[PDB]
């Protein structure tokens, strides 16, 4: 079975559970996946209600790891109080930069997901699933194509899975380019056939999604715990890390540090032990400077005895962790980021498609040093105006990170001036 | 304008697959796209009729999504992250060195034909930082040396 070429993205995890194989770069098959226990924590689930499983995943306090920190189990049960049918949707897009985890549990441990889903589904009542997977993980792609087969043939999908009654097929859909599509409502209107244009909100994918049905779109990550809690329990499950934030975390650790990877750590971690204690310190031991949370956020060396959790002074994002030392240029580093929500724009809200563009335009200039007066003036000014107006997150973060940059390194700006 | 009975096969088996023939417009592009080296302009008439759909739904899906390429015919796309991570890390270098062997920049095509280079955002693989794609292959820049290797197996 021969794949696509894939780099072997370096992994290690404190806690065995989303990595216990991924950890190795190879594709992991039924078989050794069977070897493991794999698909044991299905065959529990199926001799429990939907309703007990909700209940289970709703204990456990998971909460999804796509970003917004929604609890899995509410939002399963605000679609349970519609009328079926209903979708289940993975959402394996991951484009935002910085970000490289999914891939790993999709290439490595594609059992693991395809589980997640059955359960998953079976618990919301879906009878169709889809993997959402972006166009630039081609091998991805081919893998859960061929991982699927495989569970059909052992009776893992298809109708009457292991004479519970339950059906499911698991369709895999792939992306083109957009990283738009990894928001939910614009993934639902890809995946019917559309351009990728976010829905204004309310209402929700819950109460009207794929085909304006109850539709439940979780993030690969979220899934892929789900056999551990069905397989250990809630009250088990629960105590893993902070209580606040319980469970495995993933972080994907970039740029000038020893070690790059994806690091499977409690949520109670420090970002200065993500960089020093995990990921081997920085690249010829310089001084870290700054700190991008992927596209999200900036945070300095004044900053790195922070919780890696969704707490008030917390890092929060989605953990990712892009080094910056001492001799990177961060107005270089931020006209990056700027290029990228040019770049991404879907285009509907005028402040958004007009602010995106003009940010990463100006910027352009202010780093030529072509830039007028008025083009400074200018670039502030559109940097906190991309917001207004906007139906959905990229534009209410389009200028965050840039403008932490200017507030918490003004002394290199200046330098530009 | 007409596909190849080839071609028109897997596209129609991509439209059984999901429950709904639209829902398969994304895979059908990538099918001719692969096969063709571009999507033709004159394709998406009859590619707008088995998916049952108007062109100009058809025209604005292969607009709005990048990966789509309408201009320029190649064999080998050579997808290169200019993100900010590969950035940090030596997408410069990646490019000098493509110009080096291929003589060309980002945006074009080698005379031949068999190579474009083509500047994406981030391919999610930032710790094996600066990434390309070669078609569906991909790997980390190291260095020229190690790049005139890779591009050597593409014939
Ligand atoms: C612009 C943009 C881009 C993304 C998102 C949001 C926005 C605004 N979201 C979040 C997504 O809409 C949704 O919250 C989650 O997928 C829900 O899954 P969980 O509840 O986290 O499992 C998101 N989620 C995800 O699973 N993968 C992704 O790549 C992205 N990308
Ligand atoms: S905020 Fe930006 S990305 Fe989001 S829907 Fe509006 S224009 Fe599109
Ligand atoms: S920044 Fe280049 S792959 Fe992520
Ligand atoms: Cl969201
Ligand atoms: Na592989
Ligand atoms: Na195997
Ligand atoms: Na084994
Ligand atoms: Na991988
Ligand atoms: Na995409
Ligand atoms: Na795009
Ligand atoms: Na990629």
């Amino acid at each position: 079975r021969s794949y696509p070429a894939i780099p072997r993205i370096y992994a290690e995890t404190t806690l065995n559970m989303l990595l216990k194989r991924a950890k190795k770069p190879r594709v992991h098959s039924i078989d050794e996946y069977l070897k493991d226990g794999g698909y044991q924590a299905l065959e529990k689930a199926l001799n429990m209600s939907p309703e007990e499983i909700i209940d289970w995943v709703d204990k456990s306090t998971l909460r999804g790891r796509g970003g917004a920190g929604f609890p899995t189990g509410k939002k399963w049960k605000f679609a349970v109080q519609n009328p079926g049918p209903r979708y289940f949707i993975c959402n394996a897009d991951e484009s935002e930069p910085g970000t490289f985890k999914d891939r790993i549990i999709i290439e490595r441990d594609p059992h693991l997901l395809i589980e997640g889903i059955i359960i998953s589904s079976y618990a919301i009542g879906a009878n169709e699933a889809y993997i959402y997977i972006r166009g630039e993980y081609p091998a991805g792609y081919y893998i859960l194509r061929d991982a699927i087969e495989e569970a059909k043939k052992k009776g893992f999908l298809g109708k009457n899975i292991l004479g519970s009654g339950f059906d499911l097929e698991i369709y895999v859909a792939r992306g083109a380019g957009a990283y738009i599509c990894g928001e939910e409502t614009a993934l639902i209107e890809s995946l019917e056939g559309k351009r990728g244009h976010p829905r204004l909100k309310p209402p929700y994918p819950v109460q009207k999604g794929l085909w304006g049905k109850p539709t439940v779109v979780n993030n690969v990550k979220t899934i892929a715990n789900v056999p551990f809690i069905i397989s250990m329990g809630w009250e088990e499950y629960r105590y893993i890390g902070p209580s606040d934030y319980a469970g495995p975390k993933l972080f994907p650790v970039s740029g000038k540090v020893k070690k790059p990877g994806v690091y499977e750590l409690p949520m109670n971690t420090t970002l200065r032990e993500v960089i020093f204690k995990y990921a081997g310190g920085t690249l010829g031991n310089k001084k870290v400077k700054a700190v991008f949370s992927g596209a999200l956020d900036c945070f300095s060396s004044e900053e790195l005895d922070i919780p890696m959790d969704y707490s008030p002074l917390g890092f929060g994002g989605t953990g990712t962790v892009i080094v910056l030392t001492e001799e990177d240029d961060i107005v270089e580093a931020a006209l990056k980021i700027a290029e990228f929500y040019e770049h991404e724009t879907c285009g509907q809200c005028t402040p958004c498609r007009v602010g995106c563009y003009e940010q990463a335009n100006l910027l352009e200039k202010i780093y030529k040093g072509e830039a007028t007066e008025q083009d400074w003036e200018g670039f502030d000014f559109v940097n906190r105006n991309i917001q207004p107006t906007s139906i959905c997150g990229l534009g209410a973060v389009a200028g965050r990170l840039i403008r932490q940059t200017l507030e918490k390194f003004p002394e290199e700006w200046e330098k530009y001036r | 304008f007409e596909f190849p009975e080839e071609l028109k096969t897997k596209l129609q088996e991509h439209i059984n697959y999901f429950p709904k023939k639209r829902q398969a417009i994304l895979l059908c592009l990538h099918e001719i796209q692969n096969y063709y080296g571009y999507i033709p302009p004159e394709s998406l008439k009859p590619l707008a009729d088995m998916l049952e759909l108007p062109l100009n739904h058809v025209e604005g899906v292969v607009a709005f999504y990048d990966m789509f390429d309408r201009e320029d015919k190649a064999k080998y796309r050579i997808r290169v992250c200019v993100s900010i991570v590969c950035h940090l890390m030596g997408t410069n270098k990646l490019l000098k060195a493509l110009e080096n062997i291929l003589g060309i920049k980002p945006g074009e095509v080698t005379p031949d034909g068999k190579f474009k280079i083509v500047p994406v955002q981030c391919l999610g693989a930032c710790s094996e930082a600066p990434v390309f794609m070669v078609n569906d292959d991909e790997y980390k820049f190291e260095s020229e040396v190690q790049l005139n290797e890779i591009l050597s197996r593409y014939t």
